[PDB]
This record gives C-alpha cells, sequence and structure tokens, in this order.
C-alpha cells in the first residue's frame, strides 16, 4: 500500500510542521479521512512508519478519537448534534427531514456511498440549534425545504 | 481566502472589548486589526520585563475563563519558578454543551488571540506555543493558520520579534472528537501524539507539562484579555465590572430565549438580566423552568437574581446559559446530560467508566418506562458514586447537575416512578 503523491506530500507537510513527528498523528489521520472518506485499515502501517511510531500506538489513537471511522466509506459526513440544546430545539425534526430526503437514519450510509449520518455531541453553536455539519461546513436547521437546498450543494 | 461555512452566531457587547470586532460575524484580518491599534500592546509588552507583565496580570485579578476560575497571574508565577524551556498552550478545545464563546473570538478576531499568546509567551519565557483547537472547528483551524502566517509576515512571530531578542513559534493542533482533551493534562498527552488520557495531578502542568517541562495552559477567552490588560494598564482594567471579579466576560446564551448568542457584559450582571434584559427574554414569553450552566449546574427560576461571577453564591463556570421553559421535561433534559458523560468518559477510572455508562443506561430506562424498582434504586446509587478514585474533573461532576435536578424538581422525577 502506497499513499498517492497528492496525499503523501500533505502528510510529510504535517509531520515536518511540529518540532516532533509523532505530534502530527491527528492532523495526518484527519487528512487520511478527507482523502479516502474513511480510515482504510491498510493506511495505518505506512503512517506508523512515517510517524516513527509502532503500529499498536496508531491503532489505539484511531480507536480513541471519535472523528475517525475505519468502517464505512462516505463522500459526505452529515454530523448531527444530539446534545441538550439541539434536542430542546428540534434535533428530531432535523433527523426526520434527513430520513425523508436520503432515506437513512443515524449511523447509516446511502446506497451510493454519498451520505452518512453521524450522531455527535455538542458542536459548540448552541445559539443556532438544531446544528448539523456536512463535512467541514456547519449549518442551523430551519426546515426540510431549507435542508434540501443545502444538501443539493453536495454533488 | 475561502473557509468552511460557519453559522452566524449573534454577538452583543456593552463593553466593546473582546467583542469590539467579533460582534461582526466575519474574519477581521491583520490590516483591519492593525488599523484599530492592533499589536500595539505587544510592542509595549516587549519593552517591559516578562516579570512586569506577570505582575500586571496578577494585579488585574484576571481568573481563568475555562471554567475553574484560577488566578492567571498566579498560574504564571508558579511556572516561572521552575527552569525552562517553558511551553504556553491555548486551550481552544471548547466541547462543553452550550459553550460557544471561544469560537467567535477565534473565527472573527484571531489576531486578538494571537496577540495575547505572544504577550503570555514572553511573560513565562515560552519560545514555543500551541493552540489546541477541537476537530469540529475546522474553519477556526484555517482562520488561525492563515492569521499566524499574517503575523509572521508582519514580524510579530519568528526569531527576535521586533528586535527584542524574543523568539516564538505558535503551532496549531487539532482534536478529533474527544471532550476529555479539553482537560489540560489530556490535552498535553494529545499534543504529544497520544490518547487523550488525563494524568494524575499533582504534578500540575506548570511543574511538569508538555515533554515534562513547565507548561502554562490557558483558555481562549483568558488569553484574549491579556492585550487589554497591557494596553489600558491593570488599574483601568480593574474599573470594568465589580472590583472583586473585574474585567469583561463572554456569556454564551442558548435554549428558550428570543435572542440566542454571545453577550459581553460585566460579571456584576444577574442571570435574570442576562435572560430578560439582554437575550430578550424567553421564547413565547413562557416562564423559565430552569437554567443549565453547561453540563455542570442547574438553577431553578428561584435563583435568577444571582451574580454572573466566580463567587460561591454566583453562577460561576464559563457563564454558559441554557434556558429551559415550563414545557421542557427535566428528566428528558437530565438524560441528555447523562448521555454526554457516558459518551465522554475516558474510562481510566473504574467508577467513572461504569458510573457514566450506567447512569445514562438506567436513566434512559426511567424515561422510556422500562425501569424496574432495582433500576430506579441503582440509578440513584450510581449517580452518587462516579467521583470515587477519579483523577480528573469529569468523574467529579458527571452526576452533579443530575443530582441538582432531583433535589430541585422532585415532582417531575416522581412521575417517572
Ligand atoms: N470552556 C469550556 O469549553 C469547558 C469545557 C469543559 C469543562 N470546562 C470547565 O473546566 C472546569 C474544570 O477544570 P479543572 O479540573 O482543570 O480545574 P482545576 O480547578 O483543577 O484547575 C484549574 C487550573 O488551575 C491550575 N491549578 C490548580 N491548582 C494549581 C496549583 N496548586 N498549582 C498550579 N496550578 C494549579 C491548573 O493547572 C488548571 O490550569 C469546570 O469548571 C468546567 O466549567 C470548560
Ligand atoms: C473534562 C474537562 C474538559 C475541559 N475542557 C475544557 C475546554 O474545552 N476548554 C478550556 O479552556 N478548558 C477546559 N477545561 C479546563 C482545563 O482543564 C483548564 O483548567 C483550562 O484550560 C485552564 O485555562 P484557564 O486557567 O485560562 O481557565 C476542561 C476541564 C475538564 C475537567
Ligand atoms: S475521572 Fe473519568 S474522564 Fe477523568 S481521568 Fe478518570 S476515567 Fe477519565
Ligand atoms: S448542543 Fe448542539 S451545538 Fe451545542
Amino acid at each position: 500500500f502506497e499513499f498517492p503523491e497528492e496525499l503523501k506530500t500533505k502528510l510529510q507537510e504535517h509531520i515536518n510542521y511540529f518540532p516532533k513527528k509523532r505530534q502530527a498523528i491527528l492532523l495526518c489521520l484527519h487528512e487520511i479521512q478527507n482523502y479516502y472518506g474513511y480510515i482504510p485499515p491498510e493506511s495505518l502501517k505506512p503512517l506508523a512508519d512515517m510517524l516513527e511510531l509502532p503500529l499498536n500506538h496508531v491503532e489505539g489513537v484511531v480507536a480513541f478519537y471519535d472523528m475517525f471511522d475505519r468502517e464505512d466509506k462516505a463522500k459526505y459526513r452529515i454530523r448531527v448534534c444530539v446534545s441538550i440544546v439541539c434536542h430542546l430545539m428540534g434535533t428530531n425534526k432535523l433527523l426526520k427531514a434527513l430520513e425523508n430526503i436520503l432515506g437513512i437514519k443515524p449511523g447509516e450510509v446511502t446506497p451510493d456511498g454519498k451520505f452518512k449520518i453521524v450522531p455527535v455531541q455538542c458542536l459548540g453553536a448552541c445559539s443556532e440549534a438544531p446544528v448539523f455539519m456536512v463535512n467541514d461546513d456547519e449549518y442551523k436547521f430551519e426546515s426540510e425545504v431549507q435542508l434540501n437546498e443545502i444538501l443539493s450543494r453536495y454533488t | 481566502r475561502s473557509y468552511p461555512a460557519i453559522p452566524r452566531i449573534y454577538a452583543e457587547t456593552t463593553l466593546n472589548m473582546l467583542l469590539k470586532r467579533a460582534k461582526k460575524p466575519r474574519v477581521h484580518s491583520i490590516d483591519e486589526y492593525l488599523k484599530d491599534g492592533g499589536y500595539q500592546a505587544l510592542e509595549k509588552a516587549l519593552n517591559m520585563s516578562p516579570e512586569e507583565i506577570i505582575d500586571w496580570v496578577d494585579k488585574s485579578t484576571l481568573r481563568g475563563r475555562g471554567g475553574a476560575g484560577f488566578p492567571t497571574g498566579k498560574k504564571w508565577k508558579f511556572a516561572v519558578q521552575n527552569p525552562g524551556p517553558r511551553y504556553f498552550i491555548c486551550n481552544a478545545d471548547e466541547s462543553e454543551p452550550g459553550t460557544f464563546k471561544d469560537r467567535i473570538i477565534i473565527e472573527r478576531d484571531p489576531h486578538l488571540l494571537i496577540e495575547g499568546i505572544i504577550i503570555s509567551s514572553y511573560a513565562i519565557g515560552a519560545n514555543e506555543a500551541y493552540i489546541y483547537i477541537r476537530g469540529e472547528y475546522p474553519a477556526g483551524y484555517y482562520i488561525l493558520r492563515d492569521a499566524i502566517e499574517e503575523a509572521k509576515k508582519k514580524g510579530f512571530l519568528g526569531k527576535n520579534i521586533l528586535g527584542s531578542g524574543f523568539d516564538l513559534e505558535i503551532y496549531v493542533a487539532r482534536g478529533a472528537g474527544a471532550y476529555i482533551c479539553g482537560e489540560e493534562t489530556a490535552l498535553i498527552e494529545s499534543l504529544e501524539g497520544k490518547r487523550g488520557h488525563p494524568r494524575l495531578k499533582p504534578p500540575y502542568p506548570v511543574q511538569k507539562g508538555l515533554w515534562g517541562k513547565p507548561t502554562v495552559v490557558n483558555n481562549v477567552e483568558t488569553i484574549a484579555n491579556v492585550p487589554f490588560i497591557i494596553s489600558m494598564g491593570w488599574e483601568e482594567y480593574r474599573y470594568i465590572g465589580p472590583s472583586d471579579y473585574a474585567g469583561p466576560k463572554l456569556f454564551p446564551v442558548s435554549g428558550k430565549v428570543k435572542k440566542p448568542g454571545v453577550y459581553e457584559l460585566p460579571m456584576n450582571t444577574t442571570l435574570r438580566e442576562v435572560i430578560f434584559k439582554y437575550a430578550g427574554g424567553t421564547l413565547g414569553n413562557k416562564k423559565v423552568k430552569a437554567v443549565f450552566s453547561g453540563a455542570l449546574d442547574c438553577f431553578s427560576s428561584e435563583e435568577l437574581d444571582i451574580p454572573m461571577d466566580y463567587s460561591p453564591l454566583g453562577f460561576g463556570g464559563t457563564g454558559t446559559v441554557i434556558v429551559l421553559t415550563e414545557e421542557d421535561d427535566i428528566v428528558e433534559a437530565a438524560l441528555k446530560i447523562a448521555e454526554f458523560y457516558e459518551h465522554e468518559t475516558c474510562g481510566q477510572c473504574t467508577p467513572c467508566r461504569v458510573g457514566c455508562y450506567e447512569q445514562a443506561n438506567l436513566l434512559e430506562k426511567i424515561y422510556k418506562g422500562e425501569a424496574t424498582e432495582q433500576d430506579w434504586e441503582g440509578f440513584d446509587f450510581v449517580n452518587r458514586n462516579i467521583q470515587p478514585t477519579s483523577i480528573c474533573g469529569l468523574g467529579a461532576v458527571a452526576g452533579r447537575l443530575i443530582r441538582q435536578t432531583l433535589e430541585k424538581f422532585p415532582e417531575e422525577w416522581e412521575k417517572y416512578r
């Protein structure tokens, strides 16, 4: 297994950013999930070598941090906040609208590998509840018609 | 130039300090910052001794804005008594339910934050500084990297900053879904490239932090006060609000209010004023049932007249205000707090590991009417026994708010029995 030069340069860039190589593990993994749309299991060994860390170390880290999914491949990850404020302001109406539009519930992926619903804890935008992200982009849920237009921007 | 989409959180100030620019929901770059006298506190600080700066921050009475309210000048004093190299860290992890105050400084006035970091670094003699930002703030991440490059380009970062001989590099690190990484020792472990597991304290980071070296960890909002302390002097900074809890304070207000957002007010303000005078009162003019101070406290409608300060009878915490009205079920609300803790325990401590899981598992059964008399009795017991043997503040508080609701609203709880 070999990372394409598109990703390999970016990884080295992160690895050479901090004073010590090992500190770039979270930045490297974020870049791996952005490129593949998940954490491929095969990508762990080359990364462990680049970070000069044992494999067990890297595996433990991927397991520890929730922003990483080594199971399903999705082009777009709809992070839906399920915490106190969003619950109080209509998380159920956001999830119901998502289910009507894409046919999927939290934890599921669409058949085309395009969209995955990820239930997350407080996203720190509680004044804009119900909050959801679509990869890096963050929005306040207003209605199914509003949501529909947002999702349509993801090709 | 093009950052990820971020919601336009409403911001309002009576002081025009931390929100002077961040009251506008957009990135204020270096030229716009410099135009408002930006980086001039840095210039003044580089001419002063690092010790003078520590003394000014001590005398200003600035206390930590990351929830525990420890005196900042004092924290800096502790670190400087142990030899260098020293490390300065900006806690930008902000994962507390209802807390979204730090992100508006980052995203809208990054240079206010950068400036504070440089003065703070010079003060403790840290030549290497870190911003640990949560992974769910990617826009803030890119806004900070870009702004750091702008400051390096204008000679505020690098070797021999403005001919003072002081060297500084600020590195920006990203979290990845772990609330516990906001706890300073877990944050340090995560900076080292490891799992976000809190270390046993003492030692405190000021003695043994990053790479076992003296390390100062401060919250975004705390650091943002440092350019103001230097610019106006500690005396004039102490003029803002009451003399015992002085300076500006950001209050993130959400839930059942007409005007949800971040409010910059003095700490003499009452919780009642925050809700009705500033956040425009309750949505639909319904009566306030309770107020959740993040995932920490619960204040009934009988406790709205308390100050928003660090006093024992005060609101405290990060000044996070989640307003609940009469139609909101407190048991349904308490379940969401239980679920948070269950999802965030690092599992190092057995009573925290099992207690956080069980409280949420049993409270869910209570709510869904699946609860036996033993699940009810067990729920009460587990809620009182998450704290034993815990090495970090998470295990200590996991049952705090939920215990409060039981004591303050017994009627709503008894209906589920
Ligand atoms: N802002 C947010 O997003 C957020 C999120 C979660 C939690 N929190 C807050 O975190 C708080 C709990 O934090 P904590 O456990 O770090 O609190 P703490 O009381 O143990 O310590 C606070 C700070 O004081 C320093 N300190 C304390 N005693 C010291 C000593 N004797 N010598 C040197 N340094 C010393 C610590 O190094 C730390 O930086 C809660 O009140 C909560 O509100 C904030
Ligand atoms: C579980 C837990 C999570 C925390 N998360 C944060 C956080 O997101 N941001 C923060 O600044 N402090 C957080 N803290 C508090 C830090 O441990 C630390 O006290 C603070 O960053 C120090 O900065 P201050 O003195 O300027 O307030 C957390 C504490 C605990 C126990
Ligand atoms: S109290 Fe809980 S969150 Fe804190 S160190 Fe122990 S197991 Fe981890
Ligand atoms: S509770 Fe959902 S963003 Fe805070």
